[PDB]
Parts: C-alpha cells; structure tokens; sequence
C-alpha cells in the first residue's frame, strides 16, 4: 500500500468482487434454491404458492414466470432465472415451469465437471451441440396432424387444452375450460387455419357468484351502465331488422366550439337573445341525425351535459358516457361497424351489428355492466370468468390466458408432442448414445446433458409420491426394446403409461424453446468470472 | 447463498403449513360466536377517531380488523364476495371454509394424505352435496299465496342472527312488503333507510311514498293536496348556457344593465314554461338560488333543492313520473301524480311525507333506536335480509334451515364415499364431519350438547324423515316446516360453492414468500 | 398409484441434510489444494 | 385495576389453557421423528463456546433446549425423571403425555366435557391398562439360561434407535456380560467407559477383568507376574507432624539437622510397615511424593496414583481385596491377586489392563470412534441400554415390545369403555387412541403407511391372538417372539404412569402468572 | 355435573363485567349533578 489510499473505482469498500471456485460455487447454488422452489410447483401434482406484494396484495399461483416478477430477490444469477421463465411466457406462454427446473438441471450437471479440471467453455460447447442433436431426434419421431380435417382437428385442440389447465388452482372444471377455449379460436381464425390473431380476443375477469358460471359471450362487456337509467335495461330489435343498428361516437354531446381558446363577445341583447336559439337548434340537430340513420344505443367517449338525458329517452335511444378509447377499438370490432367522427358524416353503413344489448345484475350491489351477444360468427370472443374470490378470478385469468397460448402455437402447421415426461426421456437417450461415438473431452458433456433432461420425469414422481428410481428405469428400458416415444410418466394414475390412450399432448414449439433457453443462459452463465456487487 | 434481499420472510417447510391452517383457526373462531340466533355480538376499536362498530355480520368483522397473515386474507375475501353477491351468509361462508382446513389438517398430520388427494376429495363430495339440495328444493312461485308466506319466514331467519330477533315477528311483514313493492326488483338502492334515535326499537314502519329529508325553500306550504310532481335535472340556477369562450363586451355601462337584464329574461321565460304544464309542485336536483325561487310564488309551484341523484332515481319511481328537460315540448314530457303532499317531523329533523303515490316501485323505510350503534345495526340487519328477499323474487326455490340443510347434504357424501374407495374416502367422509360443525355450532352458543343433540339429529334423517330439525329454543329436534324455519336456495348453493372454492387455496400452498414491507 | 400409501411431511430434514453436505463440502475443498506433493501450506 | 404490577403476563380461561396444549404440541414435534430405531438423530447448538452435540435421547434434548413455557418444563421434568428412575423411554413418555392433551383438546372442543372430568376417565383407563399389561408379563429368572437370553433381547430393543443399530447385534453380549458378572448388586459406577477415536463402532470389545489408564513409576518396570494390589485411602505426604495445629521451636540448628531427617524416617518406617505385606502392587488416592517412591523401587513394588474417587472402588472388587489405612495388622484385609498387570496401549494413551482377577463386580467397556460426537453417543447408548439390563435383575417381570405392548393396553380400555354411562367414557375411548400414537410414529419415521400397519395389528388382536406386532423391516406384521423382542415391565409401567400423571397436571391450570423475570 | 358443558370461553362473561365497570364510572359522574341540588360540571 506503500502508505496511501489505493482507489481505482469510485465506491472502492462498498462493491464487492468475486472469483474462482467460490464464484461458480455461489452461482450454482442460487440456481438450486429456485430450482428447488420451482420443483415442488411442476406436475398436476404441484402446489401453488402466496406471493406477497410491498402494497400488501397477495398472488397465489404456480406459475414460475408469475412467482418470480414479483419475487424480489438479492444476487443477479437468480435474476437471470426471473427473465428466463418471462421469456417462455411472453412468446410461447407455456412450460415457464419446465425450464427453471431444465437449466439449473444443466448447471448441476455442469458443477460436477467443473470440480474435474473442465474449461467452463468446453461445457457451453458440449451443450450447445447436445442440444441440436435433441431437437432433431424428437422431430423425426413427432407426426403431422393436419391431413385431418375440420372435426379431428377440434380433438386435437380439446387434448392440449386439459393439458395446460392443469396443475394450477380449479382444475376441477378443466373439462369445460378446454371447451370454451378451442371454441374462442374456433370463431376467430382464419380461413386457412394459419396466423390467428390474438389480440381479438380480451380477457375479462368478474368476481362473484360460482366457477360454474363461466361461459362463453361474443362481443363486448363495458364497466358502464345506461347514462340517464329510466330506460329499458334489455335493448331489443324491431320486428324486421337488419340489426341494432349499434352507434359509436367519440364526439360528445355539445355545441360546436372551437379547438383554439375562443373569445365569443356579445355587444347586444340581440345577439344574446340569438344564442339562446342557437343553443337548444344544436342538440335538437344531433337527436335527429340518429333517429334518421335508424340507430338505438349511442355511445360516447367523452359522455354529454344533461341537456341530452331527456332528448335521448324521448327517441328512446340508449346512451352511454365516459367509455374509454381502448374500448371503442374493442366495440366497432364485434359489431363491424365503423367510428363516426362527427354528424355530418353519420350514415347506416357505419352503423354496428349486433344479436342483442343487455345489463345483468350480477351480485346485490356492486357495479352495472353491459353486455353485448353477436348473432352469429365475429371477430371478437370475450371470456367471462366468475369466482367466489377475488384470487380466484385473478390465477382463472392468467390460466386461461395460457391455455389460450397453447392452443395458438397448435395452429402453426406440423408441431405437435405428447407430454408427460415423454419428450425427454426420448431425447435423453439419443444424447447418451452418441457420448460412446464421439469419447474425447466432450464425452462428459453429453451425459451432463442427459443427465439434466431425466430430471424433468424424476421430479414428475416427487410431486406424485412414486420412485424416481423406478420410474425413471422404466422409461429407458421401454425406448431401448421398442421404438414408441409415447410412453411417459402419469401423475394421475390412471394406468397407461402410453401417451396415445392418455391423450395428454404438447405443443412442439414449446418443448424445443425448454432446451434452447435454458441452455443458451447457462452458457453465459457459465462464463461469468468476477462479480461485481454494488451496494444498495 | 441467499438470493433474497433483506427483510424476506418465506417458510418453505412444515412452519408454513402450520401457519396456514392455524391462521384461518383464529378468523374461524373469531365469527363462531357470532353463529345463530343466540350468538354475541363483536365491537371494533377504531385506530382512529375513537369510532366504536358493534356488528354481527362477520364481512364487517373481518375487512375492520387489520390482518396480515395471507390465510386470512382469503376467508376475508371470500366473506366481501359473500356480502357483495348474494347480500348473506358471510359468517356461515367463513365458519364452513375454516372448518374444511380443520379436517384437513388431521389428514395430512396423522392420516399422512396427499394435499391434493384431500381436494379431489372435495370435488366428488360437492357434487354430492349441492345434488342433495335440489331433490330438497320446493318452488312455491305457482301460488302467489303461498310464494308471499314464504318471503316471511324467508325474513324471521334472517332476522333471527341480529339484534331484531325479538321484534323481527313485526319486522318480518316490514321486510316483505318491501320487496312486493319493487315487483321482483333486484335494485336495493331504491329503497331509502332514514335512522332515528329515540323511541322503542318497535316503532319502525313502512311508509307508503317517498320520504324525503329536504324541505320546501322559504314560503311554500307544508301540507297540499293534489300536486304534480315534476324532476328536472339540469341547470337552471344562473345559466352558463354551454361554451366557457363567451363574453360580455361593453362600451358603457348602460348597456351592461340591460345584458344582465337579458340573463333574467331568460330565467323568466323557461319557468314561464314549467307552468304550461299545470303542476302544483316542482322539484329540481340541483340547487335554487333565490330569484328562480320567488317565481313559483305567483304560480303556487312548490319547490325542493339540494337533491342527490340517487335519490331523484328513488323519487321518480314512486311518483312514477318522468324525468322532463329541455321544457319546449310538453307532449312528450310526463309527470307524477300524489294525492297528498304533508311536511312532518321525525325527531329535531323535519321530513318531507309523501302519500298516496300512484307507483309502489320504490318506497322509504324509517328506523328507530335507543344508539346509533343499534341503528348502524338495524341498517345493515335490514340490509341481509333484503338482499335475500330481492334474490328470491329472480330464483324461487328454497331450503329449509336451522340445522337441517347441513345435515342432509352430509345424507349424500357419505353414500359415495363408499364407492371411490382409496385414500379420498378419509378426505370425503372429513367433508361430512366438516358439515356436521355448522348445527353443532348452533347448539353451543345456546348452550346445549355438542354431540347427544347433534347425534339425535342424525339419526332421525337416516330413518326416513327429511324435514327435521333443530330447535334451539326448546333445545330439541323439531319439525322446521311448523316453525318456519327456511332460507333461498342461492344462499345454500353460495356458501358450499364459495367454502369449497376456497379450501382448495390454502391446501395448495407449500410454500408462503413475503416481501419487504412498503 | 397417486393419492394412495404415503405423503411426505417434514421437509426441512430433507433441507438440513443438503445445508449440512453443502456446508461440509466447502471446507473439504479449502484442504483439497494441500493433497499430494503439489499440494500448499496453509497459514492460519 | 392492575395489581400484579408492571410487565406481569398473565392468561386466563381459554388463554390458560391452549397454552399449556401448544407447549405440548411443540416439545412433542421435536422428540417426535427420534422415536423408533429409523428414528433421526437431533443435533443440539449452545449459544455459547459453539459446543455441538448428537443425541437420540428425549430427555437431554429437553434439557439443552432453553424454553420459558411453564407446561414446556413440565414435559421436561418428567424426561429427567424417567430417565432418573430408568433412563430409557424418555423419549416415548413426552410424546405419550403429549398425545394425552391432543385427544384431550378436542374433547373440550369437539365434545364440550370438562376437564376434571376427562381426568376421572383417564383415572379409569388407567387402573385397567396396567391390569392388562402386568397379566400379559412372563416371569424370568427362574432359569439362568432363559434369564441370560431375555438380556439380550433388551439390548438389542433399545440400542435399535441408538446410532448403535447397525452393530448392536455384537453390542448385544458386550451390555449383557457386564451385568451378570455384577452379581446381582446393582450400580453402574462399577462400569467404566473409555472414548477412543480411531477405527470403527464394531471395534469395541470386551474387557477380561479391569482397565483402568494409569502411569507406572519412573523406575517401576511394566510387566509383574502374580503382583499382589492394595489401595490405600491414606496419602503419602508432609503430614506436619500428627495433629497438625504446631511449629516446631529449634533453639540451635544443631538439633534442626536431624529434625528434618526425623520427618524422612517416618515416611520410611511407614513403607517398612506396608513392605509386611509382600506385594508387588501399591496404588494410591491422591499423588504420591517423589521420596516414598524411591523406596517401591527396592522393594520392587509398582505404585499408582492419582486413583479418582470412584477408581477405588471399581478396582477393589475386581481384586477383591479392600482399602487399607493403618496398615498395622498383617492379618486383616487378605489382598487378591492378578495374573497379568502388563500395561497396552490404545491410540496414543497406553492403558493399564488387568487380566486373571477373582471377581468381576466391576467392569469397564472401550468404545472406538471416528469423531466425539459419536463417542459421546456411544457412552449414552450404553447408559441407557446397561441401566434397563441393570434394573432386570432387580424386577424381572418383562413384555413385549415393538408396538405390542401399546395396543394390549389399548385393548382393555375399550371393553371397560362400554360399560361406563355419561360423557367420561369418551376421554376413555381418547387415552385408547393415544396408546396407538406410540405405535402410529414408528411406521411413520421407517417410511410406512400408518393407517395400513396399524389397522391391521389392531384388528388382529380383537381376534385374540395377542402375539402380533409391527416389523419395520418387511413392513408388515410379525411375531414378537420370533423376532426377539423383549422389554422389560418395569419400562413400560414407568411410561404409563407419568405420561398419564403429567396430562393430569396441565389439564388442571385454569390460570397462568408469570413474574417478572430477574 | 361431570355431564355439563364446560363452553370452553369464559371470557365473553369477563368482558362485559369490564364493560359495565366502566359504564357505572360514567354514569356515577353525573350523579351528584341530579336534581335541584345537583351540582354544574365545567368541562
Ligand atoms: N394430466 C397430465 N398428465 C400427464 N402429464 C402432465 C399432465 N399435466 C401436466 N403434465 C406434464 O407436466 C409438465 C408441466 O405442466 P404444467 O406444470 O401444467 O405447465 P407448464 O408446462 O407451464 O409447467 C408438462 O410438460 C406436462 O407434460
Ligand atoms: N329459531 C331457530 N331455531 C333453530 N335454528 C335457527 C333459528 N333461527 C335461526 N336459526 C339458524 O341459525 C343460523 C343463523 O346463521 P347466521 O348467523 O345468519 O349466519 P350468517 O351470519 O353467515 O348469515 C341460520 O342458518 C338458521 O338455520
Ligand atoms: N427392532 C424393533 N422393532 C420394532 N419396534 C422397535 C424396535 N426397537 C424399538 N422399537 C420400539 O421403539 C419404541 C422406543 O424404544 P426406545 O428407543 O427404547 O425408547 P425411546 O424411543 O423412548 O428412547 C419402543 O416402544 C419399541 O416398541
Ligand atoms: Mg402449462
Ligand atoms: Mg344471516
Ligand atoms: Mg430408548
């Protein structure tokens, strides 16, 4: 030190640094702690967990992706764990589960060889081909189900659909969860069974009555009532009709006034007297551009004065105020109807179309919300999900929504799996056999990674209470005699190990995002030498 | 390592489960007192203001008492759903749920069952057990008769668990009347509960008209026969007109006189036009300044200000009129009609009486009480026993009480606990027992046997009789039909579905994270 | 097969036994520099 | 008003109790995954000079562990206490008493009864569990080949939860010949244990006459054929003159010079006096100056010293001689004899062995460890398992084990149980059930279904044959005579007895004043 | 006797006797304050 202060970095006592050993011990011991947390969650078997906010809301689920977003947590190796199931949830939506467990699965593996006198990159490498060689295994055993039509194609959708609704909370009604949710893209879709949209369909939550009140509506559910309510809460069609005639304005009620600060000065009596005329001329024009376009119920961006609650009850027309902007999108949609600007260009062909505009009652008081059917096959399908509490209808949310995500990636042409521990047992073993071809220095790299993908069926028989001994001996041993991959772990116990009978399947695209990001992270993981740690 | 900040408290072993099940004993014996006809009622201690609450209700009891522990967040969340949905029962939900743990904390202790065996346990025993309900179920909606009695005996049971069980006989044709008023309305907003203090708790009555606090302004009689009501909403105290850009400019002040002048003239001219109509009162929800005020003096127009819009929805339902704006057009417009205006007083506070209205849609209930604490309370007694009432006029089917729904529910788990076989027979026959706690809860707060009273209960509907029940009166089994003793079937349906629901929540939680505090 | 036999009950003896190996080993790898002829003294 | 004063916590009626019922529960959770031979080992922390310590044993888990929970001490005192008047089951009588208030709190819950009652049904249930287990005991000792195998079965039944369990099966003859060469007198101050780390558990071996580790003198060769040995309780050293209480008064130094010489020749003539005897041993109580043992030398007579206070007594039988003082008579205190009084060494300490002596009233046993945590389990594995063996020479009377002897009690409490009318017979029916906790743990720390195992012992004794146990090997029901399995009456009479007296004491605290701590 | 139920709580009788202890203090103030030779209370 010489007798002076050695200062590189500013903050010099404060940041901490780590390296060698101790620094790739650390690392993967942050990994087991989430892994472990995730294990006990993954299968039907699993269990949820509260998850505790700084504001004192509490969120009850399994989801790995949603547990660890609100997971407020120290070292930055298990912040790499939070990101990676956020990535498995925003683009496929499924197995954000699968693959904490997969890649502190492949740094356990890693640990052991890294104790042997192994270069950290000579591991990335072995991974990174292990990983090519699994996907492309599983690819020639997967077949392709589009030579179906129409009718077994919905079969198809309704077996992934009980799939995913599983091991999280209200799992009893997983039978009609899979209905609703192939029915919603069975409506929105397009004609060539490619590229469905999903934005078109919005997921709504209401908290009260039963889970056996849940089912399906076409078309849009508004958090406000009826402006103005001496009028009928059922809207109903003339006898002949073409429809409702369903109106949307994002003007609202007043006389015309200019954009720019205006200063409109009156010099006279007369020219006051003028503006009382002028004032009652404007809202009996803006009445009567509606009742001469045959529309009923308007609605209103910004709502109106008062002036219009009587004028619109004596046309019998039904009203609405302060609906927001994101709903407008949501209403011309269902109804194929188009925004009018203003009066001048209000005409029938931009006028919506729906079955039928009606408020429900719901609980005693709460709020009123209107609701709005379609008379046939539209564009728009809105969930509609009750619960008898409030962490009930929020997890049948997010359950539905990535039971909605699996159907989805089902609609991509030719990528389908059955699951259940089947799809890594099949690629474990086409990786340890090529580790006696190829020996070398990567011969230990290909049994780290088969040893890592034998973890996901092992943890299967924890949650389910069975040998993941025995469970696991079985599975090999069935794919060395016979060639069939369909055979899996059941945590259900119904018998069966086939797949085939069990109908439990997965989508292809979600499996082959498991290995690729967990094991593109513990490459960088792996490489990681000095931490540096600021202080809080 | 620790990958958690500072301040983290996770339990990811047997304290966690341990901290669940005895976090719902604690809110599960907090409202098990609270149980029955005979049960206490609980006070608050505000942390503020020094605001003492005395309710029996367990959704008030659980939302004022601060708790932290996240097992009883969810019996306090599905107690607000209870409240908010079919407007009682929120104790019954809470007792139920909590006693669903109880029995499932012995499974997982000493039987050594699955978390999720115990669940599926309870989906086969639901099925069972709201099946059980609608064999059980009688709609007397084919006799209006008969339909209007049992709206009674509907109100005597609810009635019974508050404070209101010795005068409910009297309170019960209060409650009921209510609710024929509103012609199978759900809407409880429509109907106005003024609270007085003083008096016997038995004076309350059920005016016919709409009662309203506000008086005239200044020289408009108290008393007048055959006056037309009118509602109007908007405006008409020194009018803006609309746009906020206009101005007055003025070269001299003699031309200003005759601006404001105009702002007069156009005061004059529209109630000029309220007196086409010929009605001999006008109400306005808005606030009359004085000059409009003294124009309904030469044309003997009653006048009523400060009106709140929930009461103008409240007001035009009983005179059965039409809200009228925009005055030109007198033909489309319409009017309520009352035979006698009266301005009267109920204590230091004059009222506004209404008598004589042509529509009963809507009505004013009056209390009294010795406290505000007991008028708090005969509020929100009311107000569960509406929300029933309400409910049964949608659905019609009913279910008998005191004890004997519970018990015959529990008639049916037990028949297919035989067949699952298994482990699920420990968690379907807990389901049963988990049943039999809500009548043994009922004989205990009446301090009667536990078990030989609950025991002679059971054995009677196993013998073929399924219209016993409980009689905590005479502390024996009697016949619930002669006593009257019944409830809607929405709330026997809510409260399994909701207990059920949220059994399955705890259950399924290994692990409990909690984040630092904000 | 599930829901049937046995569940687990206890888990933390499952953890104290990883928090025991874990804590154990870290040690064995300070003295496993000093094996063999390479190996290095340690000044304590 | 308060009048206890500042800081006083004080809990009464429902706040008593429960306190005493949560205290149970939590000390007996922690003895509860240590009953059984699969049991798991507890490791025990102190908060000061980091001492570690492994034990199985109930009662010095309690006694480590601080806790301020009045009802906790009350479970720990009776630990002590059983381990005091036995020293084995310390663990079964915590739960045992533990599982008394478990079934005990829902029968105040559940049921309503009160607790003075269900202190009389225990009072009932246990006059007829010790009529049942006394007439299900065999008589021993009345052959001496039956009585030697009836020891070895004990130790193999309590060194089964010991760390011991792996090699308990050659630790069986090494516990029981140390007890029948006693002969009949017992006490375990006449048993040595000697910690040695090294080597492994099996390692341990029997000591042929006594071990005691000592030094010979600098110039006292090793090895002596036929040495006689005598302990003396008199101290060689500065003994002033005789009465103390002096000074000695020298006028001239002339007469100071053979002073001091005078001193030498007492001690001198005090050695010729011990020199009559003819032996070739000398040990001593205390440490022997440098002078006298100059003169063992010529004599050629070994010397030890430093004898502790309970060394003197272990080898005084094993000779057979006895402590000498005066040494003035020849005749008297005829001294033994040793064959060989060659010293070997163990580890790094030599120890002197003895070999060829004419009684073996005292014993000593050598344990070999890797580390001190297990030697220190190994000498109260022993302590435990020689003081039952100990005990059964005194009381001979012996039943059976394994689960066996839990569910015979339980047995004669439900046929007495029909027979009493009012609500005490449900606390008989819950001290039966509490009786199937003991056997209810044992399948449940080696892995196994308890509801299956226990179902089906119990059912197979109701068919008279009172022979079945539970095996934990092959999971499945076995004979207990088959397999070896033997306690002895004495042990399972003290466990009933406190457990039941010890439930008795805390269902009775109504209130609980603690002071303010010093 | 030993058939009666116990209840188990016998602290909803111990909350009312603190309940009316200090609702008699209340009303035990305004005592002296009682007819034409009760006395004011300055407040
Ligand atoms: N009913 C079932 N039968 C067999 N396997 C299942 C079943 N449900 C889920 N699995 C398996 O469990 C794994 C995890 O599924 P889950 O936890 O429900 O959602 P995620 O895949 O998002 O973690 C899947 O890979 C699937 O193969
Ligand atoms: N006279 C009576 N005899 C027997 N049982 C009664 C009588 N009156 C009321 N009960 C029972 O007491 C119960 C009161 O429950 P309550 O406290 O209202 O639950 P919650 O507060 O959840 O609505 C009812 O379920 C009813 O069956
Ligand atoms: N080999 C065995 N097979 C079956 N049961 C056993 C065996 N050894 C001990 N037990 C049972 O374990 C219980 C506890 O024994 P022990 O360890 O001597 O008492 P504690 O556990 O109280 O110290 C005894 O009641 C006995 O029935
Ligand atoms: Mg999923
Ligand atoms: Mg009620
Ligand atoms: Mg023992």
């Amino acid at each position: 030190e010489m007798g002076r202060p050695f200062i590189i970095v500013k903050d010099q006592g404060n940041k901490k640094r780590q390296h060698g050993l101790e620094a790739k011990k650390s690392h993967i011991l942050a990994a087991r702690s989430v892994a472990s947390i995730i294990k006990t969650s993954l299968g039907p078997r699993g269990l949820d967990k509260i998850l505790i906010s700084p504001d004192g809301e509490i969120t009850i689920t399994n989801d790995g992706a949603t547990i660890l977003s609100q997971m407020e947590l120290d070292n930055e190796i298990a912040k790499l764990l939070v990101q990676l199931s956020k990535s498995q949830d925003d683009e496929i939506g499924d197995g954000t589960t699968g693959v904490v467990v997969l890649a502190s699965a492949l740094l356990d593996q890693a640990l052991e060889l890294i104790q042997k006198g192994i270069h950290p990159i000579k591991i990335a490498n072995g991974f990174d081909e292990a990983a090519k060689l699994a996907i492309s295994k599983l690819e020639e055993t997967c077949d392709d189900i589009s030579a179906s039509n129409d009718e077994l194609f919905r079969d198809f959708l309704l077996r992934a659909a009980k799939t995913s609704l599983g091991s999280k909370i209200v799992s009893k009604d997983h039978d009609r969860f899979a209905e609703m949710a192939v029915e919603a893209v069975i409506n929105v879709m397009d004609k060539d069974r490619k590229d469905v949209d999903f934005d078109l369909i919005k997921m709504q939550g209401r908290v009260g009555g039963s889970i056996s009140d849940s089912k399906l509506i076409n078309g849009v559910i508004l958090d406000k009532d009826f402006s103005h309510p001496q009028m009928p809460k059922c809207v109903l069609p003339k006898e002949g009709s073409d429809g409702v005639k369903l109106a949307i304005l994002t003007c609202p009620f007043e006389p015309p006034k200019p954009k720019t600060k205006h200063k409109l000065d009156i010099s006279s009596v007369e020219e006051y007297q003028k503006l009382q005329t002028y004032e009652q001329d404007k809202f009996k024009e803006m009445i009567d551009d509606v009742k001469k376009a045959g529309a009923d119920v308007v609605i209103c961006q910004w709502g109106f004065d008062d002036e219009a609650n009587h004028l619109l009850l004596q046309n019998d027309l039904p009203a609405v105020r302060w609906v927001g902007g994101q709903e407008l999108e949501h209403i011309a949609i269902s109804t194929n109807g188009r925004i009018v600007p203003r009066f001048q260009d209000l005409s029938k062909d931009k006028l919506g179309t729906c079955s039928r505009i009606y408020e429900q009652e719901f609980g005693t008081t709460k709020d009123r919300m209107l609701i709005i059917e379609q008379s046939k096959e539209t564009k728009t399908v809105t969930c509609f999900v009750r619960g008898s509490n409030k962490m009930i209808v929020d997890e049948a949310e997010r359950a539905l929504h990535d039971s909605l995500c699996v159907v989805r990636n089902l609609v991509k042409d030719s990528r389908v799996v059955y699951g259940g521990g089947a799809a890594e047992v099949t690629m474990s073993l086409a990786v340890s056999e090529e580790a006696d071809k190829q020996r070398g220095i990567d011969q230990y790299a290909f049994r780290g990674f088969a040893q890592a993908l034998d973890t996901i069926p092992m943890t299967l028989a924890e949650n389910s209470g069975l040998d993941p001994i025995g469970t696991l001996s079985t599975l090999k041993s069935k794919q060395l005699k016979e060639k069939i991959s369909n055979i899996g772990v059941d945590c259900l116990g119904y018998g069966s190990n086939d797949m085939k009978e069990l109908f439990v399947v997965d989508p292809f695209i979600g499996k082959k995002q498991q290995i690729l990001l967990a094991t593109q992270l513990c490459r960088m993981i792996l490489k990681i030498d000095n931490v540096i740690i600021s202080g809080k | 390592v620790q990958i958690f900040g500072d301040q983290v408290t996770e339990e990811r072993a047997e304290n966690a489960r341990l901290s669940a099940f005895v976090g719902a004993i604690a809110v599960g014996d907090l409202v098990k007192s609270t149980l029955g006809p005979k049960g206490m009622d609980k006070l608050l201690q505000s942390a503020s203001s020094n605001t003492c609450m005395v309710t029996n209700d367990g959704a008030t009891i659980l939302k004022s008492i601060p708790l932290d522990n996240p097992a009883a967040k969810v019996l306090v969340n599905i107690s607000k759903v209870q409240d908010d949905e079919v407007g009682d029962g929120t104790t019954s939900v809470t007792v139920l749920s909590a006693e669903l743990l109880r029995e499932a904390e012995k499974l997982i202790d000493q039987s050594k069952i699955h978390p999720q065996t115990i669940i599926e346990g309870y989906r086969l025993a639901s099925a069972a057990a709201l099946d059980a309900l609608t064999k059980a179920a009688v709609d007397n909606s084919h006799d209006k008769t008969m339909f209007r009695e049992d709206l009674i005996h509907i109100a005597k049971t609810t009635l019974s668990s508050k404070i209101l069980s010795q005068d409910k006989d009297h309170f019960a044709e209060l409650a009921t009347n209510a609710i024929l008023r509103l012609k199978g309305s759900t809407n409880l907003e429509h109907i106005q509960i003024i609270k007085i203090l003083g008096g016997k708790l038995s004076d309350s009555f059920l005016d016919e008209g709409f009662i309203l606090a506000k008086k005239f302004g200044n020289n408009q009689p108290k008393r007048i026969e055959n006056a037309k009501i009118l509602i109007a909403n908007t405006t008409l105290d020194t009018d803006k007109v609309k746009i906020f850009g206009t101005k007055f400019k003025v070269d001299s002040t003699a031309k200003l006189a005759q601006l404001e002048k105009a702002e007069r003239e156009k005061m004059k001219n529209k109630i000029a036009k309220i007196s086409k109509f010929g009605i001999n009162t006008f109400i306005n929800r808005q606030l009359i300044y004085d000059y409009p005020e003294q124009l309904f003096t030469d044309l003997g127009i009653n006048s009523i200000e400060h009106a709140d819009f929930e009461g103008v929805e409240r007001l035009a339902l009983v005179t059965g009129g039409e809200v009228v704006s925009t005055f030109d057009e007198p033909s489309k417009c319409k009017l309520g009609e009352c035979d006698v205006i009266e301005e009267i007083m109920l204590g230091e506070q004059p009222f506004l009486k209404f008598s004589g209205c042509k529509a009963g849609e809507a009505c004013t209930i009056v209390l009294r009480g010795a406290t505000d604490q007991t008028l708090d309370e005969a509020e929100r007694s009311l107000h569960d026993a509406l929300s029933v009432l309400s409910q049964t006029t949608k659905e019609t089917r009913t279910v008998l009480g005191g004890g004997c729904a519970e018990m015959v529910m529990s008639k049916a788990v037990d028949t297919e606990a035989q067949n699952i076989d298994g482990k699920k027979s420990l968690a379907v026959e807990a389901f049963a027992r988990a049943l039999r706690q809500l009548p043994t809860i009922l004989a205990d707060n009446a301090g009667f046997d536990s078990s030989e009273l609950v025991s002679k209960l059971r054995s009677s509907i196993y013998n073929g009789i399924s219209t016993s029940g409980l009689d905590l009166n005479n502390g024996t089994i009697a016949d619930m039909r002669q006593l009257g003793i019944v409830e809607s079937y929405k709330l026997k349906r809510a409260v399994v579905s909701s207990a059920s629901e949220a059994a399955e929540v705890l259950l399924r939680v290994d692990n409990i994270i909690r984040a630092r505090p904000r | 097969v599930p829901s049937n036999a046995t569940f687990k009950n206890k888990e933390k003896p499952q953890e104290v036994r990883k928090a025991n190996i874990i804590a154990a080993r870290s040690v064995a790898d300070a003295i496993r520099t000093s094996l063999g002829p390479k190996g290095m003294d340690k000044m304590i």
